[PDB]
RNA sequence: GGCAUAGUUG
DNA sequence: TCTGAATTTACGGGCGCAACTATGCCGGACG
DNA sequence: CGTCCGTTCGCCCGTAAATTCAGA
């Protein structure tokens, strides 16, 4: 559980971006396809996204890196799957 | 009184008012005040759009909140466009011009 | 999907465009079948289907036929929503005057044809005739007639002529106009004329003239000739319980003008008579009127028993409109109402929800439980596994509640405390539990208060309300620093139980190994919670690099303290907790950790401190009783001398020896000393009711009573309640105001008899009416504050600029009223401070003055310091962070994006309700200093000061200026400057009733230029034995010699005058009129002394005269220009007075009154911006005068005197920033290289970017001149026309927008939350930036 | 289900 | 006797938020 | 019952228009 986001506020010292961050990891993790990097407590998506912002393992610039190697991913997979 | 989601009005595709009829709490003037002195601008776009007179978006909210997707279309709410015609009946032209 | 809103005017083409079929009938429905008429109102041939994918006769009823046309009724079949936003038109059958543009104040016709309003009244209702083709004739055009000059102009000139009437007459004048030649002869008119009120018309007309041309618009469009008709949808009629429709208001102004236009068309049709058809154009002109804007001609129509119905303009303006109901604040989903109880266990993060809200609440997100567990394929098992509440939907609830935060909102939202996030804890109850910590930021008591819960919905809003709205986020209050989760009153006064000591108790002196020992010895009944004893205390002190150091000591403390010390964390001395913990003490101490240790062990400390000190309080058992309020001794013996006082002053008074106010004045003080000496010994007998001691001598302590605990401790009460408790409570006003001479010398533990409590009601009856009448008041004040500053938001990071206010601290005249810690705290420093040793900068230039940087200002005894202002920001459209400082809900520096417009208006607007609606005494040791000073020693060494405005500062030791005096122009000073005196006795004395005239040189008195019997009067005195010589004024001297104004001039013993010291011109004194001159013709005189005597607000509508810049009815004239001065004609109506420079522009001069009080002579060398005369300074001349920085130096402290005064605790960045909103336009003087005109008012920024992009060029920008408007003023006055609209007058913001074509951009936050988007302040900065970028 | 009126709650 | 400034006067703007209960009604008058 | 067409009486302020000074 959470009771207050001070380390992820001063791990993303914005308290704005921060929250978009965390929506984009929570959305990642609630459609989702992908799984939490950190151990779930039977919490939410919103509070592990929290969390992982936490250990400094999720930031907006891991989420950009992540996000583009998947699509070249995405694309490689698909140019040998046609040709 | 609680409501989830119950009637709507006519002239405005607001939820009705009073709980003899199954109405809806008046996020008035001031709460959206005291959202924008927050940061969240999500939250009073939900507020506003969402949850009071965007008919597509309020459909397409609750399908996503019963498919277990919390996201939102924005759209753009109902009583703008009566207070557009409203005010378009007048001898005044007001319109959105294109982007 | 769009980016900006344009509105203009809607020409019948237009109007025709929008149109889908024109409305010829005034029916609605059949009322026996309930389908729509044929070509009526409700019509569904023009608007489209009443029901969805069915045809209106049944021919067509399925999606196949979607967008195919009926061929016997002739419906689309398609939607409803069709029917919703389909609009018609009528055909008018003459042409009828917009009433908007005929009756705005100003009228746009009117001033288009600078014809006034009644002449143009008269011939639009047809009552007077105007000549269109005047022609070779005797008529001009715009020359207006009657039925007789018309008749007198047909027998006369019946040749080709033309003299119309009606709005057929307006139009012809409207569509013959040629704008740019009316353009160009106004323009040459302007630029050859010499009036004002002339170039002011012409300028206006020239305004409004090039704004038509600019635009779009054309003239003859502001008449009417096709009326458009709201869809059905938006004017619906309603079935109700019968047969009968409910009547909308819109239906029934279309009727009538359906009507009338009927009734015309078929009158044209057959030639009915010249009057009838004239009566028939006016009635349509007066319906159509009456549609558009119902009541403002006049006569408001009514239809349902003598009530004026809503026509368009009441529908989009008001209170009740759609800006201000509909589109502003909204009805929410998903939201519910509840009361409110206190729930002492839950944490400050959680809030206890019943089970039957939250299951409603939350029922789409148990649909999608239920099917994604397997447990209902189709929603309507769902749906009916809820509503019969089964017992596995609990579990589902419980599941989706987990980490679901609620906004809970209390009615009314004064500041953004008001809604806060907090966890849903599940209760069996149907009343909400409110964390009573929380309930001080809510003001909400549990006296049958209910709040509002609203459910975020998407992951976004969940984020938000965990992330910013967090009731654990919001421990500092945003208006100023001190915390907003303070304890209230039953925590405070176990605390103080608990943290307390007494004389003698069980245990008292033994020695304790630590807390642990202390409560087991307090829990098992060996020892009193406060009895004095020396316990083994290990500190933690992190003055290293972070890291905890121990130390363990010996205190003597209490046991109550120790066991309070077992829940401090480990971060604080244990001197925070060795005191009797008060309220104050309990903030402070909140204060300290969060400054210390951080948020999550403040958050954790304030729950343990609610958690004991309910614990304690209870076990206290601290209850009240009729004995607590003990009655003095010797309350009835000073009652019975105050009786005899009054009883012996009515015997003073019916002999004749005073009169009737001194006996008033001399029975109201004497009431007021009995009362004060009653509070006092009150006060006394409850402070130290105990007398405690059995192993000795008796010793005072602390009294241990209920009631004067409970004050003591700041829990609840104060003196003046607990001085009616027990002692007099004391004198009582009347309604009228004036205080009654006798006064209530009952308190509540006697009774009252009948006539004290009548006088009682009095007061509390005016109290309550004016708690009620200020509410709306302070209401009105904090929305106009909201749509003045909305759209200021933090946008860059650093400006780069090195302006800024040089704060200082506040003295009024004795002590400091607020020192420089907390008006410097938190705000980044504009140059570099020096130490007040020897220039050596002592922080560096950009430094956020933290607590640590404040101290060390502190310790330096550093008195001003120049920082950065909201103000004295150069960033365009925003505000950046460097400027405006310390977040003040957090201890960094503020974000960029965080909206701050909106935050300074609640702080400022929220503490509304809480306000109301000779000798200089030196008290402190220290040096004395006189600045704006110019003096002279006299004859007896008494110095005179011959400047204006010298301010005489009692400095300390240190540096720092302690004290502020003003000294008038000519008083005695026993001391001398910069020479360090004792403080105590008197430095200055002069006699404010008599204006000196002190000289400057010596010898002999010579009145100059006078004749005895016209230029002075003569007083032959009785009672003295001495003459008078009196210099009278204009308007009562007599008409020898007012042409010529008497001077006193000063020689030697031999005549030659004596000449001025610094200059060739003799000293020579131009005497005033009304001067008492005791001294003769021809007396030795001396320097420094007097030649004659010269004889002579509220609380919340302060604030709001000072944020709306009201010019004072006694206006404080001052001086634009430097130089000497002098007077001129003799009254022409009033007295000129001519400021002449040294070397600028001579002939200035100004207009005064005769009758006010002036305050400089004629041998004063003055700069702008000096005091002339005496009064309230207005806040536009501070700001055209002497600056920025001084205006809004002025503003801040004039409503900072209102808000401390009532003891109101708010930042100074508010009101900076909402001066700063104040000051948004400027006027152009000079045009310079730019496409401005001469003197038109345009914004700050847009003048500021032009003239910046011109200085990079090779020309030179445009001089601008800054203005000072209204809050409303300046909010109507924006760019942006939306936000206008839905702030006051909707009408005439509408239609100047439309006549100008303006166009809106919907940058700001109104217009964005109108249009239903992401605000560009909080986390939809990112989004706006967003698109911005990809444009 | 809209307005008006009257009363009430904080 | 004309003409501009200042004064006075008439008039349109505004006058807190949220919530609950009740009745009356939507029009009074010819076939 | 079925149908069917016409009440002045508060407080404050800003602003434009009407009125009155005050000349040359
Ligand atoms: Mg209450
Ligand atoms: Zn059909
Ligand atoms: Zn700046």
């Amino acid at each position: 559980a959470r009771v207050t986001v001070q380390d992820a506020v001063e791990k993303i010292g914005n308290r704005f971006d921060l929250v978009l961050v965390a929506a984009r990891r929570a959305r990642q993790m609630q459609v989702g396809g992908k799984d939490p990097l950190v151990p779930e407590e039977n919490d939410k998506t919103t509070v592990i996204a929290l969390r992982e912002i936490e250990e400094g393992l999720i930031n907006n610039q891991i989420l950009d890196v992540r996000e583009r190697q998947e699509q070249q991913e995405q694309e490689a997979a698909e140019l040998q799957a046609v040709t | 009184h609680a409501r989830s989601t119950g009637s709507y009005s006519l002239v405005t595709q607001q939820p009705l008012g009073g709980k003899a009829q199954f109405g809806g709490q008046r996020f008035g003037e001031m709460e959206v005040w005291a959202l924008e002195a927050y940061g969240a601008a999500y939250t009073l776009q939900e507020m506003l759009t969402v949850k009071s007179d965007d008919v597509n978006g309020r459909t397409k909210m609750y399908k996503n909140i019963v498919d277990g997707n919390h996201q939102m279309e924005p759209g753009m709410p109902e009583s703008f466009n009566v207070l557009l015609k409203e005010i378009r009946s007048l001898g005044i032209n007001i319109e959105l011009e294109d982007e | 999907e769009f980016d900006a809103i344009k509105i203009a005017l809607a020409s019948p083409d237009m109007i025709r465009s929008w149109s889908f079929g024109e409305v010829k009938k005034p029916e609605t429905i059949n009322y026996r079948t309930f389908k729509p008429e044929r070509d009526g109102l409700f019509c569904a041939r023009i608007f489209g289907p009443v029901k969805d994918y069915e045809c209106l006769c049944g021919k067509y009823k399925r999606l196949k036929h979607r967008g195919v046309i009926c061929e016997k009724c002739g419906v689309e079949v398609t939607q409803t929503k069709v029917r919703r936003e389909r609009m018609g038109h009528i055909e008018l059958a003459s042409p009828t005057a917009h009433i908007w543009f005929l009756k705005s104040l100003p009228s746009r016709i009117g001033l288009l044809l600078d014809m006034p309003l009644r002449d143009i009244e008269r011939v639009l209702y047809f009552e007077s005739y105007v000549v269109i083709e005047g022609g070779m004739t005797n008529l001009e055009r715009q020359q207006i007639l009657t039925e007789e000059q018309y008749l007198d102009a047909l027998e006369e000139f019946g040749d080709e002529f033309d003299a119309k009437m009606g709005a057929e007459a307006i139009q012809a004048l409207l569509k013959s106009m040629d704008l740019e030649q009316e353009c160009e002869q106004l323009r040459e008119e302007l630029n050859e004329t010499n009036s004002e009120t002339k170039r002011k018309k012409l300028t206006k007309r020239i305004k409004l003239l090039e704004a038509f041309v600019q635009s779009g618009n054309k003239p003859e469009w502001m008449i009417l000739t096709v009326l458009p008709v709201l869809p059905p949808d938006l004017r619906p009629l309603v079935p109700l319980d019968g047969g009968r429709f409910a009547t909308s208001d819109l239906n029934d102004l279309y009727r009538r003008v359906i009507n009338r236009n009927n009734r015309l068309k078929r009158l044209l049709d057959l030639a009915a008579p010249d009057i009838i058809v004239r009566n028939e154009k006016r009635m349509l002109q007066e319906a159509v009127d009456a549609l558009l804007d119902n009541g403002r001609r006049g006569r408001a129509i009514t239809g349902s028993n003598k009530r004026p119905l809503k026509s368009l303009a009441d529908m989009i303006k008001g209170k009740q409109g759609r800006f201000r109901q509909n589109l502003l604040g909204k009805r929410v989903d998903y939201s519910g109402r509840s009361v409110i109880t206190v729930g002492p266990y839950l944490r400050l993060h959680q809030c206890g929800l019943p089970k039957k809200m939250a299951l409603e609440l939350f029922k789409p997100f148990i649909y999608g439980k239920l099917e994604l567990r397997g447990l209902a394929t189709t929603i309507k098992a769902a749906k009916k596994m809820v509503e019969r509440e089964e017992a596995v939907v609990w579990d589902i609830l419980d599941e989706v509640i987990r980490e679901h935060p609620v906004l809970l909102n209390r009615a009314p939202t004064l500041h953004r405390l008001g809604i806060q996030a907090f966890e849903p804890v599940l209760i069996e109850g149907k009343a909400i539990q409110l964390h009573p910590l929380v309930c001080a930021a809510y003001n909400a008591d549990f006296d049958g208060d209910q709040m509002a819960v609203h459910v975020p919905l998407t992951l976004e809003a969940q984020l938000e309300a965990r992330a910013l709205m967090m009731s654990t986020n919001n421990i500092l209050s945003p208006a100023n620093g001190e915390p907003i989760i303070v304890p209230s009153q039953d925590v405070v006064l176990g605390l103080y139980y608990m943290t307390r000591d007494c004389v003698n108790a069980k245990g008292e002196g033994m020695v304790l190994t630590g807390p642990k020992e202390a409560e087991r010895l307090y829990r098992s009944g060996l020892a009193s919670l406060h009895a004095r004893v020396k316990v083994r205390i290990t500190e933690y002190e992190k003055d290293a690099n972070g890291e905890l150091v121990a130390k363990t000591s010996l205190k003597d403390t209490t046991v109550g303290r120790a066991i309070l010390w077992m829940i401090v964390p480990k971060g604080l001395p244990y001197s925070i907790v060795n005191q009797a913990l008060g309220k104050k003490a309990i903030s402070k101490m909140l204060n300290t950790c969060y400054r210390i240790l951080g948020l999550k062990p403040t958050v954790i400390f304030a729950d343990q401190i609610m958690y004991t000190g309910f614990a304690y309080a209870a076990r206290s058992g601290a209850s009240v009783g009729i004995d607590d309020m003990v009655i003095p001794e010797k309350k009835h013996e000073i009652i019975s001398e105050a009786e005899a006082e009054v009883a012996e002053i009515q015997e003073q008074f019916q002999s004749g020896l005073v009169t009737a106010g001194e006996r008033y004045n001399k029975v109201i003080d004497i009431w007021a000393a009995a009362n004060d000496r009653v509070s006092k010994a009150m006060m006394d007998n409850l402070q130290t009711e105990t007398v405690i001691n059995r192993d000795g001598q008796e010793e005072k302590q602390v009294s241990f009573n209920s009631i004067y605990m409970m004050a003591d401790s700041g829990a609840r009460g104060s003196a003046a309640q607990i001085r009616q408790l027990a002692g007099m409570r004391g004198l009582m006003a009347k309604p009228d105001g004036s205080i009654i001479e006798t006064p209530i010398t009952a308190n509540f533990r006697e009774g009252l008899n009948v006539l004290q409590y009548f006088i009682s009601t009095h007061g509390a009856r005016k109290g309550l009416a004016d708690t009620a009448l200020k509410t709306a008041n302070s209401g009105y004040l904090t929305r106009r504050l909201v749509d003045v500053a909305q759209d200021l938001v933090v946008t860059e990071d650093d400006c780069g600029t090195h302006e800024g206010i040089m704060m200082t601290p506040v003295i009024e005249g004795g002590d400091v009223k607020e020192p420089l810690r907390d008006r410097v705290l938190g705000r980044v420093t504009a140059e570099d401070v020096l130490k007040p040793g020897t220039a050596d900068i002592l922080v560096p230039r950009n430094t956020l003055l933290h607590e640590q940087w404040c101290d060390l200002l502190e310790e330096n005894s550093v008195d001003a310091v120049k920082v950065r202002s909201v103000v004295s920001c150069d960033t365009d459209f925003g505000v950046c962070a460097h400027c405006y400082g310390r977040d003040l809900a957090r201890g960094h520096i503020i974000n960029k994006g965080e909206a701050i417009g909106v935050i300074a208006a609640q702080s400022i607007g929220e503490p509304g309700t809480q306000l109301t609606m000779s000798s200089i005494q030196v008290k402190n040791k220290g040096s004395i200093k006189l600045s704006n000073v110019k003096s002279v020693v006299n004859s007896s060494g008494k110095l005179v000061i011959t400047s204006r405005n010298t301010e005489l500062k009692l400095i300390d030791e240190f540096g720092r200026t302690k004290e502020s005096y003003k000294v008038p122009y000519g008083a005695v000073l026993a001391k001398g400057d910069g020479e360090q005196v004792a403080g105590g006795e008197t430095v200055a004395n002069w006699d404010p009733h008599t204006m000196p005239v002190i000289t400057e040189v010596s010898g002999f008195v010579r009145f100059t230029d006078m004749i005895d019997g016209q230029t002075i009067t003569r007083q032959t005195d009785e009672l003295t034995g001495l003459s008078s010589l009196v210099v009278l004024d204009s308007a009562e001297r007599t008409a020898g010699g007012k042409d010529l104004r008497p001077a006193l001039k000063i020689v030697d013993a031999q005549g030659n005058d004596v000449l001025i010291p610094g200059t060739d011109m003799p000293a020579q004194y131009f005497l005033p009129g009304k001067a008492i001159v005791q001294l003769e013709d021809g007396v030795q005189i001396s320097s420094g002394d007097t030649l004659a005597r010269i004889p002579q607000t509220g609380g919340l509508p302060r604030v709001a005269d000072l944020f709306e810049a009201r010019r004072p009815k006694e206006p404080a004239i001052l001086a634009e220009i430097s130089g000497i001065v002098s007077f001129g004609k003799e009254t022409k109506g009033k007295r000129r007075l001519v400021i002449t420079p040294v070397d600028g522009s001579d002939p200035y001069e100004e207009m005064i009154p005769k009758w006010r009080q002036l305050n400089v002579f004629e041998g004063e060398r003055v700069e702008r911006g000096d005091v002339i005369s005496d009064g309230p300074e207005a806040p536009h001349d501070i700001l055209r005068l002497r600056g920025v920085h001084a205006v809004t130096r002025y503003i801040v402290n004039e409503v900072q005197d209102v808000y401390r005064l009532q003891g109101v605790k708010i930042n100074d960045k508010h009101i900076e920033v909402i001066v700063r909103q104040m000051l948004r336009k400027a006027t152009i003087v000079n045009a310079g290289s730019s496409d401005f005109l001469e003197g038109e008012q345009v914004e700050y920024s847009r003048v500021k970017i032009a003239n910046r992009e011109l200085e990079a060029n090779g020309k030179v920008g445009a001089t601008y001149s800054r203005d000072l408007l209204g809050i409303t003023k300046a909010s109507l006055a924006t760019e942006s026309f939306i936000s206008a609209a839905s702030f006051q007058e909707t009408t005439r913001v509408l239609t100047e927008a439309a006549v100008a074509g303006k166009r809106d951009e919907l940058r700001g936050l109104k217009e964005n939350v109108i249009v239903g988007r992401l605000i560009p302040a909080g986390t939809g900065y990112a989004y706006h930036q967003d698109r911005m970028r990809r444009r």
